[PDB]
């Protein structure tokens, strides 16, 4: 009954990633409230028959995607120690796609075809995204250190 | 001169397995999971569903 019934319960789920997709609760309040009147005059464009949580993420990220397209948004940040900044203090070198193929993969368990709908891409492109992402965790999960060198000579100097 | 089929093939089963997702990004799917699953153990807001008051819930007295 009414789209009230598939909106409640996923309702706060914008904000269960939103929170560290732009870093201000400021911009998440208003994006998830301007997603919704984007769809007062559209409520055609915001199904629910393919998954009830692939039709809130699509819209969601609509109103993202056309607010740095406009200057009206920039980069992700922080405002915590252990929720939030662990998913920035860690991982500020990966590039703005595959953490989000990272949310869409190893907290949602969906598969890598609609994961692929939720970013534009092929299904191909997101099992890439998402082995680049593991990559760059298994290969220092904090970035405590980093060493470019591992050569050396001594007939030039 | 004719011809007749004798044998026959398939690509599907109308069937399905199960599978695993702590074996493919290990426990780190699990640490972001939970720094969120926080963001769910709490209430919601409800305005913007008052924004549908004015377009699925209407209603008029008499």
């Amino acid at each position: 009954m009414s789209l009230g019934q598939q909106l409640a319960p996923h309702l706060p789920f914008l904000r269960r990633y939103g929170r560290a997709l732009t870093g201000s609760q400021n911009q998440g309040d208003k994006y998830v409230r301007a997603t919704l009147e984007a769809i007062v005059a559209a409520p055609d464009q915001f199904p629910r028959d393919v998954d009830p949580r692939l039709g809130l993420y699509r819209m969601f990220q609509g109103i993202w995607a056309s607010a740095n397209a406009d200057g009206e948004a920039q980069t992700s940040q922080s405002d915590a120690e252990g929720t939030e900044a662990v998913a920035r203090a860690r991982l500020a070198r990966m590039t703005p796609l595959s953490r989000q193929a990272l949310l869409l993969t190893a907290m949602e368990g969906f598969s890598p075809e609609d994961a692929a709908y939720l970013i534009e891409v092929d299904t191909s492109e997101v099992e890439t995204l998402v082995t680049e992402a593991l990559a760059e965790i298994e290969k220092q999960t904090r970035a405590l250190e980093l060493v470019p060198r591992g050569s050396h000579h001594h007939h030039h100097h | 001169m004719l011809d007749l089929p004798g044998n026959k093939d398939k690509k599907a089963s109308s069937k399905k397995s199960p599978a695993k997702v702590q074996s493919k990004d290990r426990d780190m799917g699990a640490a972001l999971r939970s720094a969120y699953q926080k963001t769910i153990e709490e209430q919601v807001p409800d305005e913007m569903l008052d924004l549908l008051n004015k377009l699925a819930l209407e209603l008029v007295p008499r």
